[PDB]
DNA sequence: CCCCCCCCCCTTTTTTCGGGGGGGCCGGGGGG
DNA sequence: CCCCCCGGCCCCCCCGGC
DNA sequence: TTAGGGGGGGGGA
């Protein structure tokens, strides 16, 4: 859980897993012979599966049933299991696995696992289910393709419905707070798109990558804003124009010279930086924006360490202008 | 608040007794029988705007208690705070305490309960049950989907229908007698047609019409006055526009629509609604015509609701009608 | 030093060199600026809208408009969050970009603009007429990015306090602007400069910067590749001069932005391979582009217009591509997560092409 | 008149476990527990108006007798049930010293426990375990899934199902015999049909019909209880021709005063559970209904929008 | 330093023409008689109802309500009798429950003898909720009983551009007034008066062309007239304003460019259309104006059949609806032109 | 003993208004 | 004159369909 | 029908 994040690497992590049937069979038999009721050993596994490994729940079930039903056997195991079946909400990975299974979308599966059940499965975690579906709807071998329909067509329909669900989600979380639309979102984001590509997972279920990418985008946008407002007094443009037009040109006057003139370009680069009230951190942030063929990590690393040390020494041994005076 | 004559007609003519509520004979008779026999249950009044729910409950409270009913009934509405805390303290003490003035039972009127939070509705569940021996609850609603099933299960439901024509005519006659006004038969028909079963609309339109007459004493309200004050299309305009669209060419239809709309500054939405109403009575050979008409006109209305270009919307209406009616041949 | 795009920017209305009719109209507006209405300047990006706005302000008030300072203003939301807005101000005007605060931009309209408008001008700012100025100018950059709530909040402010503030909003497209706001502004179209004018400006820059041009055809090629974007043209001329030792030859290649190269590679990948694995791979490219401050709308526009330029596609494919582009542009305008709509558009294009 | 007749739901509320209809096995288990004692922690879940609170109160009374006043702590949604209340009042009640019969324990009743906050539920966990030797907990709820898993692990589960028409008829006939109500078979059938398995609703409708019309027949019953609108919506959605669906919409729903939002919400709910129709067709219908609902929520709640929705639904099935 | 305060008349004399010529009394409203007469009769009836003014932009709703308040209460008593809340003020449910309700419950301010002798002074106050369509549904519902319970001392005026955004109960509680669009047939007199008072010299039909271009918005027409007057004065040539200058100032595409676009569409070649549109967007023409002009050209052309017009009407409607959502103009215009070329 | 099989359990985290709950200072009052 | 008590703003986190 | 991969623990040639 996020709230347990602080405990990441400060304690010895010990895990207790669901007890197996054999380890508790003897204790259950002892309790049964002590409490003076008849239980068939063969139905023990069914009871342990009913409670999902909860020994306390198993003992409570025994105590409750033994009040009137003095015999636990195959003649009544089904009813007991159904009545005392724990209803535990699935986790994102399990929700994604079950939603993207073609069996539940067949006629028999649909009559067994109904549309209401599918919608309820979404409500187990409504904040992560659409993200998991969007992440894992392209990694399946479908088993529900209509005759004459290819996998790509179903993928396109699912993507269109996902876009519509995104529009609905934007509507829900607005000032109007139209939460009554939540069920419709469930259909538009998880159920319908899954029904188009439902099948067998073609790999491993991955966690949504949209969250980390959004965080990275936010960080880069913050850096771009800081740089734009540092260079605002010298450039006539906005942040988008700065990123798309100005930065590539600045690349040829801030990093490229060091690759040609070696350590003799420090003066010119510092002069250019001062002309735009740019700092060393601004330099580093600028050099991280370029993408594709203009990636600079290797380029900057290949620069001799002496050149970088001299650049830092020269920058730190001078008085540079200030653009924004915080007071 | 100098006098009741300074109030708007919607508030000046608010019923004070159950005999002045029209168009709800079944509900009024049943509630009167319940009150007379002392068998009033928990009540729910579900209905559309301006049907007489608040007036009916206020009249019932006044009949049960009298002139001082306001000090004997706990009335709450959306304008007031009705959170779980209020339910836990104010309503609970009101229901569990005796009346200060008389020795009778206690009434709680939760008007506009559809705006109440789910937590407060859940809290009211046991309040309604525990103090049922001496307290009664009335819940007024316009939307039943906002009421929890548990609250609905504890109340007896009464549906307020849209006002019938006869009740509106009787109330109009009473208003005319009070105001010393003359209304034409066609004017009355037009006024009832545009009301959609809402008495507040009728009263507001009549008040506007009275202000339009140069001499309200010696002048009579005609259909022309009603159409002009509301700025609504006349039936003749709708018929002419539809006929031009259905039988004339594109240029003639466009000219007719623009001319009809510019003579009195008619609104496109009103014309669309009138044409839809007219076409609803048409006997069409193919269902495709009806499907296309309904879908395209609904889309045009939705687009108009957000603004857009009026000329393009009118051309779209004309083209949609013309294309939809082309399915009646083959 | 300062880039040529910034070193040679005009600082007056008489220094303008393209769209002489627009210059004449602006001069006519500045002749009697006391009754100047609110202005909305719309046109293609990179044409000189901001330069002309600054020139108009200089003509109305004088050169002092170019003495700029930057301050920070604090705001508190309903959730107690603290937001910072960078305000660029001069002795005569104030520049703001409310979209920096996203959905909170409304507050900037509600508090800062209201405070400025509810204050009359008391400093003796003597004008050309002999009497002091009575209003302060406010420049709302990127007005097209304002949320509808902020625009609604702007409505009554411009009317009640028109005697203390005059608004100049610069936008690239008027489609996102609500009709009530457009009704309250004088709309000024700003056409992009012609190729000949761009070539003249570039030749002037070359002459001032002592650049050896093998021929004047290079300037024409640069202007044609800029598609009317003067900022891009000047920055490309500077870029092309720093890669050829300050000497431009007829064989000098035109340098494209890195994101443009990535988008062209994506277009070629989409055209060549139409498969689910190809879509999965293209998702990585889309995420990578979106994570480096490349707007989704720009990505969609460039992808659509690069796919339409492929010579191996037929008319039906291009028609389907443009229809899907329109639909998914509407979806992007009405959505939050751009990657969803972009992936849907790419999937539909792949389906149609295959 | 300033007098009120006691509702039959309270006048005839069961006071012993033997007077509760439906869920025979669960009620028998409750009687067995009341006989032997050693009542365990339990959670009773089910749909409203089926006899959960009545069963809990009857069990508590049959178990505690004259000690009910001191041995029962009852809390519901109308009372404060925050974390502070759990940590102070419930703890004090559990720690209280009370001499009870040999095989009896104190009872804490938490009616409508599904409305409690997660903090209070978490706090109750150790209180239940440390004082189980003297106190036992009985929760009553409608949605058992809202109870945290740790609490469910410590309590038995008693799920209540809908009352069959036979049980409702039995109880209604008993009340009629105890009230000398004149009735007709069709009237009782209509009462059961409109009740939909809810005993409280059935009893309230019967009392209202008796007090308003006297004779309990189909006509009088339907004058008090209106036809369920979900069934009318289902008929509208299952109509063959578009004209029939539009007629149902206009005559039975729109002209009766039903709001557009209610109509669209009911249409969505009915379509979600229309097993006769294939799942894909229901999904397309749900998409269309969601578009119509979004249009309505924006302010356009016109009859034309509902007509267009019906036309689109019919086009989907063609 | 400090500057001497200006007089109200002097300040107004240097304001934009839209604010300078705002109606001062109910008689200055041009083409809203159907509602202005009803509002004027209330100055003697003294039974003003709850009002809901709705209509397109620039029709005179705010001006009408301000004039009504000024006539009812006068310059001095107006401030204590009017509570104005607009989109620039916080209008949540809490504000409605506390601020609006508290103001409504307050006793009416005591009129002075001069006010009673010179103005009707109705015995109630007015709450004006401008741009009420921006308020949430819950806040609107919170007003339902406040409107009715305290109607004796308070009246409510809701002004909106989209009537559908007002919840049904509030619309039912309010008497509705629709403000009609101002065109060349009902607003020519006001524009002519404004031009005459400003010594603006224009050729015949210039004012009508301005009003037709405005498309129901008188504020836009007045602003365009002011711009034309400023241009003419700057030129200082003494000649009359012409319709071509007005069209150039209004952003109307020249007819020749429209004919070129039509010819390109007729050709049907995708590449040529794409190239021409790419060149066209460089001029900054607004897509909405281009679509409107294309609609005017095609729908009113006799050289096209019925099916073509039926299809083009829906195409134009779809393009306009998509543009109204704030979409890229280039893509939408190219799609529309390509679709028309294939009809 | 390493090897085999089976079973269980882990991959990982963004946000527009309104209401309700829970914790923490603060300040008014009473009292010694 | 100063300490204890205990009600009253402020603040921050968590839901939101059925 | 078991998403892939790692951790636990009873059985055993
Ligand atoms: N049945 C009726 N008979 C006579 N006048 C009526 C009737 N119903 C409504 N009216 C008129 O409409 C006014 C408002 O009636 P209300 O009962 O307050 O409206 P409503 O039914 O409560 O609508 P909602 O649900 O509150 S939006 C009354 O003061 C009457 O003038
Ligand atoms: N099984 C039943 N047998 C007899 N009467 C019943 C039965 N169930 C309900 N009733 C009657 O309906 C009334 C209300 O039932 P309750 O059990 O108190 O409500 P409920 O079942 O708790 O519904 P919720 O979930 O609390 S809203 C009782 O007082 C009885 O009169
Ligand atoms: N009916 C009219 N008569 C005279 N001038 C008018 C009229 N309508 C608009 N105007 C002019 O337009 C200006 C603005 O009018 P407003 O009433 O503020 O616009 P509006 O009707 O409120 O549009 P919205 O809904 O606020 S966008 C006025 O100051 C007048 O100069
Ligand atoms: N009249 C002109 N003469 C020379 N250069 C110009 C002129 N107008 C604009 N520019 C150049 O074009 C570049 C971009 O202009 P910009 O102000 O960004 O226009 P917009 O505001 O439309 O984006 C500026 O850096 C400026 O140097
Ligand atoms: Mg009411
Ligand atoms: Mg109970
Ligand atoms: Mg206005």
């Amino acid at each position: 859980l996020p709230k347990m994040r602080p405990f990441d690497r400060v304690c010895l992590d010990i895990q207790f897993r669901r007890p197996d049937a054999n380890s508790i069979k003897s204790r259950l038999m002892t309790i049964a012979i002590r409490e003076k009721f008849k239980l068939d050993p063969n139905v023990i596994d069914r009871l342990i599966q009913t409670t999902r490994g909860d020994i306390r729940q198993v003992i409570n079930l025994l105590s409750t049933i033994s009040t009137t039903t003095k015999t636990i056997n195959h003649e009544n195991i089904n009813e007991i299991s159904k009545a005392w079946e724990k209803n535990i909400a699935l986790k994102p990975f399990d929700i994604a696995h079950k939603m993207l299974d073609g069996q539940i979308y067949s006629d028999i599966g649909s009559r067994n696992f109904t549309l209401n059940d599918k919608i309820a499965l979404y409500f187990d975690d409504f904040d992560f289910t659409p993200l998991m579906i969007q992440e894992n709807y392209l990694s399946t071998r479908p088993s529900v393709l209509k005759p004459g329909q290819s996998h790509l067509e179903a993928v396109a329909e699912a993507a269109n419905c996902i876009s519509l669900g995104d529009i609905v989600e934007k509507k829900i979380r607005s000032s109007e707070q139209l939460w009554s639309l939540l069920p419709l979102h469930a259909v538009l984001s998880s159920v319908y798109p899954a029904s188009k590509v439902a099948g067998h997972m073609a790999g491993r279920i991955n966690f949504t990558a949209w969250l980390g990418q959004n965080s990275k985008s936010a960080k880069y946008y913050r850096l771009l804003q800081e740089i734009h407002y540092h260079t605002r007094l010298g450039t006539s443009t906005d942040k988008i124009g700065l990123r798309l037009d100005y930065l590539p040109t600045f690349r040829k006057r801030l990093l490229d010279p060091f690759l040609k003139q070696g350590a003799d370009a420090i003066s010119s680069v510092i002069e250019v930086m001062d002309d735009y009230y740019l700092t060393k951190e601004d330099w580093d942030s600028i050099m991280e924006f370029f993408v594709g063929p203009d990636v600079t990590t290797a380029i900057i690393k290949k620069i001799p360490a002496t050149v970088k040390s001299g650049f830092t020494r020269k920058y730190n041994s001078m008085t540079h202008p200030v653009a924004i005076y915080r007071t | 608040k100098r006098s009741k004559e300074n109030l708007p007609w919607v508030e000046k003519y608010r019923p004070e007794t159950l005999d002045e509520v029209y168009g709800q004979n079944e509900v009024i008779t049943t509630v009167r029988k319940f009150v007379d026999e002392g068998k009033l249950p928990h009540l729910l009044f579900y209905g559309p705007p301006g049907t007489g729910k608040t007036s009916t409950i206020v009249a019932l409270a006044r009949e049960i208690y009298g002139k001082n009913y306001s000090n004997m009934v706990l009335e709450l509405n959306a304008s007031d705070d009705r959170g779980i805390d209020v339910v836990r303290n104010q309503i609970k003490d009101f229901a569990s305490t005796r009346q200060i003035f008389s020795k009778g039972f206690k009434l709680i009127i939760l008007d506009e309960a559809d705006a109440m939070t789910n937590a407060a509705q859940n809290a009211l569940r046991r309040v309604i049950e525990r103090y049922t021996k001496n307290t009664r609850f009335c819940v007024l609603a316009n939307y039943a989907h906002k009421l929890t099933p548990a609250l609905l299960s504890r109340c007896t439901r009464f549906r307020f229908q849209p006002l019938p024509q006869e009740a509106i005519e009787r109330r109009i006659a009473n208003v005319l007698v009070h105001e010393k006004l003359k209304l034409s038969p066609n004017a009355e028909k037009a006024l009832i047609e545009l009301s959609n079963g809402d008495m507040r609309r009728v009263l507001n339109v009549l008040q506007s019409c009275k202000a339009t007459l140069d001499n309200p004493d010696e002048d009579e309200i005609s259909d022309d006055v009603i159409y002009e004050c509301c700025g609504a299309p006349r039936p003749s305009d709708l018929k002419a526009v539809l006929k031009s669209i259905l039988e004339d060419d594109w240029g003639t239809a466009h000219y007719t629509l623009n001319k009809v709309r510019s003579a009195k500054g008619l609104a496109l939405i009103d014309l669309i609604e009138g044409i839809v109403k007219i076409l609803e009575d048409y006997e069409l050979q193919n269902e495709e015509t009806r499907v296309h008409l309904l879908t395209k006109l609904a889309d045009i209305e939705y687009s108009i609701s957000k603004g857009g270009n009026d000329q393009i919307q009118g051309s779209a209406v004309i083209g949609a009608i013309k294309a939809s009616f082309e399915n009646e041949t083959v | 030093m300062s880039l040529w795009v910034d070193k040679y920017r005009p600082k007056s209305l008489n220094a303008l060199s393209h769209n002489e009719e627009l210059t004449n109209f602006l001069k006519s507006l500045s002749d009697q600026p006391r009754d100047l209405p609110h202005l909305l300047l719309y046109g293609p990006n990179g044409t000189g809208k901001k330069t002309r706005c600054m020139a108009l302000l200089e003509s109305i008030f004088g050169p002092g408009v170019y003495r700029l300072k930057i301050d920070v203003r604090q705001f508190v939301t309903a959730s107690n969050r603290k937001l910072e807005l960078n305000v660029v101000s001069s002795p005569y005007h104030l520049e703001i970009t409310p979209s920096d605060m996203g959905n909170n931009d409304r507050i900037v309209i509600q508090e800062l603009l209201k405070e400025v408008a509810q204050m009359e001008q008391v400093d003796f700012q003597d004008s050309k007429d002999g009497l002091a100025h009575r209003y302060k100018c406010v420049i709302i950059n990127e007005a097209n990015s304002l949320t509808k709530d902020a625009q609604a909040a702007l409505r009554r402010t411009m009317e009640k306090y028109s005697k203390n503030i005059r608004l100049i909003m610069v936008c690239d497209s008027m489609s996102p602007i609500i009709a009530p706001i457009k009704s309250r502004c004088l709309l000024i179209r700003c056409p992009a400069p012609s190729d000949s004018e761009i070539s003249t400006i570039l030749s002037d820059v070359v002459t001032n910067e002592r650049i050896q041009l093998e021929t004047k055809d290079i300037l024409k090629r640069i202007a044609q590749a800029s598609n009317g974007n003067l900022r891009v043209s000047l920055l490309m001329l500077e870029s092309m001069a720093l890669n050829n030792e300050l000497a431009l030859k007829s064989s000098s290649p035109i340098i494209k932005p890195d994101w443009i190269i990535v988008i062209h590679k994506l277009t070629r990948k989409i055209v060549k391979e139409r498969s689910v694995n190809s879509l999965i791979e293209c998702r990585a490219v889309l995420y990578d582009l979106l994570a480096h401050c490349i707007p989704a709308n720009i990505i969609l526009k460039e992808l659509t217009f690069s796919l339409l330029d492929v010579e191996t596609l037929n008319t039906t494919n291009k028609s389907s591509i443009i229809e899907y582009s329109s639909v998914f542009d509407e979806r992007l305008s009405l959505g939050n997560k751009a990657i969803f709509h972009l992936e849907g558009f790419i999937a539909k294009v792949m389906c149609c092409l295959d | 008149t300033l007098s009120l007749q006691l509702p039959w739901v309270e006048k005839y509320r069961p006071q012993v476990l033997s007077d509760i209809v439906g869920n025979k096995e669960t009620i028998d288990r409750l009687q067995q527990i009341a006989k032997d004692g050693n009542m365990p922690h339990m959670i009773i879940s089910g749909m409203p108006g089926i006899g959960k609170t009545t069963s809990v109160h009857c069990l508590a009374h049959e178990l505690l007798g004259r000690s009910y006043a001191d041995g029962v702590l009852e809390l519901n949604a109308s009372d404060d049930r925050g974390i502070d209340v759990v940590r102070n009042q419930i703890k004090h009640f559990a720690q209280k010293k009370l001499h009870l019969p040999p095989g009896k324990h104190k009872i804490v009743i938490l009616d409508e426990a599904d409305s409690m906050t997660a903090g209070a539920q978490q706090a109750l966990r150790r209180t239940m375990e440390l004082y189980s030797n003297s106190t036992r907990f009985a929760f009553a709820c409608n949605q058992s899934n809202k109870i945290i898993e740790p609490l469910q692990s410590r309590c038995a589960i008693l799920r209540y199902s809908k009352l069959s028409d036979e049980d409702v008829l039995k109880r209604l006939l008993q009340i009629i015999k105890l009230e000398d109500v004149k009735y007709t078979n069709d009237g009782l059938e209509a009462i059961i049909f409109t009740a939909e398995g809810d005993m409280r609703q059935a009893i309230n409708n019967l009392q209202s019909t008796v007090a308003g019309h006297g004779l309990v027949n189909a006509d009088n019953v339907f004058k008090i209880v209106d036809s369920p609108h979900p069934l009318i919506v289902k008929k509208m959605l299952l109509a063959s021709n578009l004209e029939d669906s539009i007629q149902i919409l206009r005559t039975d729903l729109w002209k009766k005063g039903y709001s557009s939002i209610d109509i669209v919400t009911t249409s969505f709910r009915v379509t979600k559970n229309l097993a006769q129709v294939k799942e894909s067709v229901r999904l397309e219908m749900i998409k269309e209904i969601g578009l119509t609902h979004m249009r309505i929520l924006e302010g356009v709640g016109t009859y034309l929008q509902l007509a267009s929705m019906l036309a689109k639904i019919h086009k989907l099935n063609n | 330093r400090k500057i001497s305060k200006l007089a109200a008349e002097q300040s107004l004399a240097q304001q934009p023409w839209v604010e300078k010529y705002r109606p001062k009394n109910l008689d200055e409203v041009t083409a809203q008689d159907h509602a202005v007469t009803v509002l004027k009769k209330t100055l003697k009836s003294a039974n003003l109802p709850h009002m809901l003014f709705y209509g397109p932009p620039g029709t005179g709703k705010t001006s009408t309500i301000l004039a009504l308040t000024k006539e009812l209460y006068g310059p001095d008593l107006m401030k204590s009798r009017i509570l104005e809340l607009n989109a620039s003020d916080e209008r949540g449910i809490s504000i409605v429950r506390e601020k609006v309700k508290n103001f409504a419950r307050l006793t009416v301010s005591k009129p002075s003898k001069h006010d009673l002798e010179n103005y009707p002074c109705p015995p109630y106050k007015i709450i004006i909720l401008d741009e009420a369509d921006s308020m949430t549904a819950d806040a609107q519902s919170a007003l339902r009983r406040t409107m009715e319970t305290y109607s004796g001392v308070t009246r409510f005026c809701l002004i909106c551009n989209y009537v559908t955004r007002i919840i049904d109960p509030l619309a039912s509680r309010c008497s509705k007034f629709r403000f009609k669009a101002l065109d060349a047939s009902n607003a020519i007199d006001r524009l002519r008066f404004i031009s005459e008072q400003e010594n603006v010299k224009c050729d015949d039909g210039v004012l009508e062309r301005i009003l037709d271009i405005s498309a129901g918005d008188l504020r836009r027409g007045i602003t365009l007239l002011q711009s034309a007057s400023k241009g003419a004065q700057y030129l200082g040539d003494g000649k009359n304003i012409t319709s071509t200058q007005v069209e150039e100032l209004a952003g109307v595409v020249p007819h020749d460019i429209l004919i070129e676009i039509v010819e390109k569409v007729k050709s049907g070649d995708f590449d040529e259309i794409k190239k021409y549109v790419n060149t066209f967007m460089k001029s900054g023409w607004s897509a909405a104006s281009v679509v409107n002009q294309l609609h005017e050209y095609y729908i009113t052309n006799d050289n096209f059949d019925t099916n073509f017009k039926n299809q083009i009407s829906w195409l134009l409607f779809t393009t306009d609806s998509r543009l109204n959502n704030g979409t890229n103009e280039h893509i939408q215009l190219l799609n529309l032109l390509v679709k028309i070329s294939q009809l």
